[PDB]
């Protein structure tokens, strides 16, 4: 299909929703995830180059959706 | 930026 997943959001035994980065491809085990002000989804710091919680006023935008504003040639 | 540490079964 055209999506890997319906969402990125799974649930597990609890019936918690355990947030799946749309990055790496993984789930929150319980770290600091970002949500991008466009794709509103929790990605993880690491994958996205975040260190620590910034200023939530700041608009920040994921790897895609800032590429998505900045645009590239064609590759 | 929506931001959120989930880490509370840490102590730092
Ligand atoms: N949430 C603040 C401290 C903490 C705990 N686990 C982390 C992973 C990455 C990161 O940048 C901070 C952090
Ligand atoms: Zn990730
Ligand atoms: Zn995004």
């Amino acid at each position: 299909g055209s999506h890997m997943a319906m969402a990125y959001v799974i649930r597990d035994e609890w019936g918690n929703q355990i947030w799946i980065c749309p990055g790496c491809n993984k789930p929150d085990d319980g770290s600091p995830m970002i949500g991008c002000d466009d794709c509103d989804d929790w990605y993880h710091w690491p994958c996205v180059g975040i260190m620590a919680a910034p200023p939530e006023e700041m608009q920040w935008f994921c790897p895609k959706c800032a590429n998505k504003i900045k645009k590239d040639k064609k590759h | 930026a929506r931001t959120k540490e989930t880490a509370r079964k840490s102590t730092g």
